[PDB]
């Protein structure tokens, strides 16, 4: 399967979540996603085949993962925006006030802009610290998905947002949004990854 | 906020 940011996967054929970024660790394949997503060890599918295993996680806590890919992976530097692509230049994290989008299977490209940062969700779960919130709109299914500004930089993947019972908070105004993300630097010094750019 |  071609890895792009924003795509569908399955977990052990079960949940749903979205792809965040194509990253290497040395000779492995992988790609970075929300840590509530699977527990270690669990399947990786995307359109039916097995493509890894989730190879570590934090969550809650933080929200945090990245799978392990088979070689047979083919990873891009790019974040699906419908038919098209955004191209993975780097890892600059953006100010509060930048505009920024994301891209995930349930609610496609939404765009909008950071609002606040260190942000605490709290989960049924437990607490999730340090998150950025934007309020680009989001729905179920969105997780592990790509934050990028429309120049490249990666800047982290999609953690929960302040749905309706509609399951997205895209049908309240921008001014009422809550999406929070895990910013991208701390998973990638955290596991020793790469970021795939072009 | 709800995770996703």
């Amino acid at each position: 399967a071609n890895i792009v940011g924003g795509i569908e996967y399955s977990i052990n054929n079960a949940s749903l979540c979205s792809v965040g970024f194509s990253v290497t660790r040395g000779a492995t394949k992988g790609f970075v996603t929300a840590g509530h997503c699977g527990t270690v060890n669990a399947t990786a599918r995307i359109g039916g085949a097995v493509v890894g295993t989730f190879a570590a996680r934090v969550f809650p806590g933080n929200d945090r993962a990245w799978v392990s890919l088979t070689s047979a992976q083919t990873l891009l530097p790019r974040v699906a925006n419908g038919s098209s692509f955004v191209t993975v230049r780097g890892s600059t994290e953006a100010a509060v006030g930048a505009a920024v989008c994301r891209s995930g299977r349930t609610t496609g490209y939404q765009c909008g802009t950071i609002t606040a940062k260190n942000v605490t969700a709290n989960y049924a779960e437990g607490a999730v610290r340090g998150l950025t919130q934007g309020n680009a709109c989001a729905g179920r299914g969105d997780s592990g998905g790509s934050w990028i500004t429309s120049a490249g930089q990666a800047q982290g993947v999609m953690s929960g947002a302040n749905v309706q019972s509609n399951g997205n908070n895209c049908g309240i105004p921008a001014s009422q949004r809550s999406s929070l993300f895990e910013r991208l630097q701390p998973i990638l010094s955290q596991y020793g990854l790469s970021l795939v750019t072009g | 906020a709800a995770p996703l």
